[PDB]
């Protein structure tokens, strides 16, 4: 969330993600275990259109896993 | 080393970075095969 | 009568122009060979700066050896092929540009790309069919189709 | 009897074409060979002038060389600070050049934002109208304020939560206005070489001054605009150095002529009070979350191109769209289209939009819109 060096790199990251002439044909996938640290603008709908929640495996899901 | 050109694949040309000194486009000595060089590779070069 | 008189000129002109073409080709061969042997292969890569207009084909160069140079003539590369900030290989002594080069980005970024191409199939992922379908339709469909979106008109995620 | 005549005439014409092509090859060869024998020239910036034949040049990042003008250069043009080229042999000046360097500024100018009309933004009429009063009217019609008497503000800042259209508004301004426009990512103007970022700020301001009228846009200004640390690493040192450089550039003693400036930030609080001082950033523009009417407007904007099927009730979507930032509604349209894709349909209906709204409202719980502060 918003040591200013990591902040500046992160800001460069969101500006690359948004982008003048946005995104051309470049798709981005991100994986985290702790959303609460991400917060202010990285989770913005523009930069990350889809938030996909991974729950603990279901019982039938666990059976398929094994 | 960096980004083998390989435009004509005969003498593929090699860009190197003599760190603290300069960057260059160079070839290989005839002793070392191109298959012996990958990207980066920390390669040593002659002085001339 | 006719068609029998012009025969001398129409072929003699062709043969003489062919000989002229042969000599002209020889001159081109000599020039090309001298230029090629002139193309030494250290090139001291350098970044391109503003292409200032000519005034009585001018480029300003920042070298990899942290020096700036002005070129009255670019060299063996076309002017508009250059884009300030571009990377060119120049003469190690006269600093004339004789190359066009791929940009190169960084060692980290080149190590960043995937060449192994791992081999996990969606079948090995279990119990996430909602999530797998979500990610697949979010990413792969713009990669493959790109016509469903334009037909609907939406900007793909 | 056309066979021999016309066939051999065509042969001669074809051979003439091959000759002109080959002579074009030779012209290229001789021209580049003549260009080959030339040599480059060192570049450096003429300092104080001693006599009409003695000059002082700092050869860029090299030393300071006493040199003399060649023969033809108008000595008047060789002003203290102008950029000249020197022979690498005798070091004599032989041509003054356009002022300075740095293709970084070139990229930050030739950035292409795309065509974005003000109509493509929705629900910001007051702010959009406000910006044109400080960004467009002064440079288009300066003579107006002469009679008003009030001097024009030079910089003004856009602040608001993520996803309300700040960068979009900047893109629109860049696209529609006919003037020189600089686009800044506040991160990339921060380089590791000692004292290079302040130099870059200086050169970009110089480029703006030389190319008047000019617009500077600094997105995420909080990257360097942060409050000045009392102590820190080289990071704090050089970042505050660059901040004070930018300050001297815009604050005063230089009284920027046509250097109207725009910046945006998601965190206006962290900005140093020196920036937020009115003399630099006179018109602070708050770009709030879109209102329900504004939400309907932007929804109409982004749902427009969609090949809908049947009626669309934007009002219900607005009703369920509580607290959505502007970017969210674009995500709403995208998700409705994606639901239509899932149904394999070639059209989108109201229920697709409704499902999209529910889906992004669920995601809305993730982006914790904190106790957010203005400047
Ligand atoms: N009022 C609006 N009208 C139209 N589209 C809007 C509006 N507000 C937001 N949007 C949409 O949301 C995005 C606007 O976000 P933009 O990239 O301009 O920056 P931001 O979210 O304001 O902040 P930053 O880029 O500084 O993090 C665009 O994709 C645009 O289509
Ligand atoms: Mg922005």
């Amino acid at each position: 969330k918003r040591d200013r060096e990591v902040q500046r790199t992160m800001l460069e990251l969101l500006n690359q993600l948004d982008g003048f002439q946005p995104n051309t044909q470049v798709k981005v996938i991100a994986a985290t275990n702790r959303v609460d640290i991400l917060d202010p603008a990285l989770l913005r709908s523009g930069r990350l259109d889809r938030k996909i929640e991974f729950p603990m495996p279901n019982e039938e899901a666990r059976a398929r896993i094994m | 080393c960096t980004k083998i050109i390989n435009a004509d694949s005969e003498d593929p040309k090699y860009i190197i970075n003599v760190k603290q000194f300069a960057k260059f486009v160079v070839d290989l000595s005839d002793q070392v095969a191109p298959t012996d060089i990958e990207e980066g590779m920390r390669v040593g070069v002659d002085r001339n | 009568r006719l068609l029998d008189s012009e025969i001398k000129i129409m072929k003699s002109e062709v043969l003489r122009v062919t000989h002229e073409l042969q000599a002209m080709k020889d001159k081109i061969k000599e020039n090309s060979e001298k230029i090629k042997v002139n193309k030494t292969l250290p090139y001291l890569v350098s970044n391109v700066i503003e292409l200032l207009d000519v005034d009585p084909k001018c480029a300003v160069i920042k070298t990899s050896t942290r020096q700036t140079y002005f070129l009255p003539v670019i060299g063996l590369v076309d002017a508009e092929k250059l884009k300030p900030g571009d990377l060119v290989g120049v003469n190690k002594d006269s600093y004339l540009i004789l190359e066009t080069l791929p940009t190169e980005y960084d060692s980290r970024v080149k190590a960043m790309e995937v060449d192994e191409r791992p081999t996990e199939q969606y079948s090995d992922i279990g119990g996430l069919d909602k999530q797998i379908q979500e990610l697949v339709e979010a990413i792969v469909l713009p990669m493959n189709h790109k016509e469903k979106f334009e037909n609907l008109g939406i900007q793909p995620p | 009897k056309l066979l021999e005549h016309k066939e051999i005439d065509g042969r001669l014409k074809e051979l003439r074409e091959q000759l002109k092509e080959l002579t074009k090859q030779y012209e290229k060869s001789e021209n580049d060979l003549k260009a080959l024998q030339s040599v480059g020239q060192i570049v450096g910036e003429v300092l104080k002038q001693l006599t009409e034949e003695k000059f002082i040049v700092k050869a860029t990042n090299g030393p300071r060389y006493v040199v003399g003008c060649r023969r033809q250069l108008d000595k008047s043009k060789l002003k203290p600070g102008t950029r000249v080229a020197l022979d690498m042999t005798t070091l004599t000046i032989m041509r003054y050049l356009p002022r300075e360097v740095d293709p970084l500024v070139y990229n930050m100018s030739h950035e292409d934002p795309g065509n974005v009309s003000y109509s493509e933004i929705g629900g910001l009429s007051e702010q959009i109208r406000e910006l044109r009063e400080v960004i467009e009217l002064p440079l288009t019609n300066p003579e107006l304020f002469q009679r008003v008497g009030i001097i024009p503000p030079k910089g003004c800042l856009l602040y608001g939560p993520p996803g309300t259209g700040k960068t979009l508004l900047a893109r629109a301004v860049a696209s529609q206005l006919d003037c020189n426009f600089l686009k800044v990512v506040s991160s990339s103007i921060v380089d590791k070489y000692i004292g290079e970022s302040a130099r870059l700020i200086r050169e970009m301001f110089n480029y703006a001054r030389d190319h008047q009228p000019c617009i500077i846009f600094m997105d995420e200004i909080d990257a360097i605009g942060g409050r000045r640390f009392s102590e820190g690493t080289s990071a704090d040192r050089e970042i505050q150095r660059t901040l004070m450089e930018l300050l001297n550039q815009m604050d005063g003693f230089d009284t920027l002529h046509r250097v109207k400036m725009i910046m945006a930030t998601n965190r206006p609080d962290t900005l140093d009070p020196a920036l937020l001082r009115p003399g630099r950033l006179d018109r602070k523009i708050h770009i709030d979350l879109p209102n329900e009417q504004a939400r309907l407007d932007i929804l109409k904007i982004h749902a427009g191109p969609i090949t809908k099927h049947g009626e669309i009730d934007y009002e219900a979507i607005v009703k369920l769209s509580d607290g959505f930032n502007g970017a969210d509604l674009r995500n709403v349209c995208t998700e409705a289209g994606m639901f239509a894709i899932r149904a394999d349909h070639d059209f989108v209906v109201q229920e697709d939009f409704m499902k999209a709204v529910r889906k992004v409202a669920d995601s809305k719980k993730l982006e914790s819109k904190l106790d957010y502060k203005p400047v």
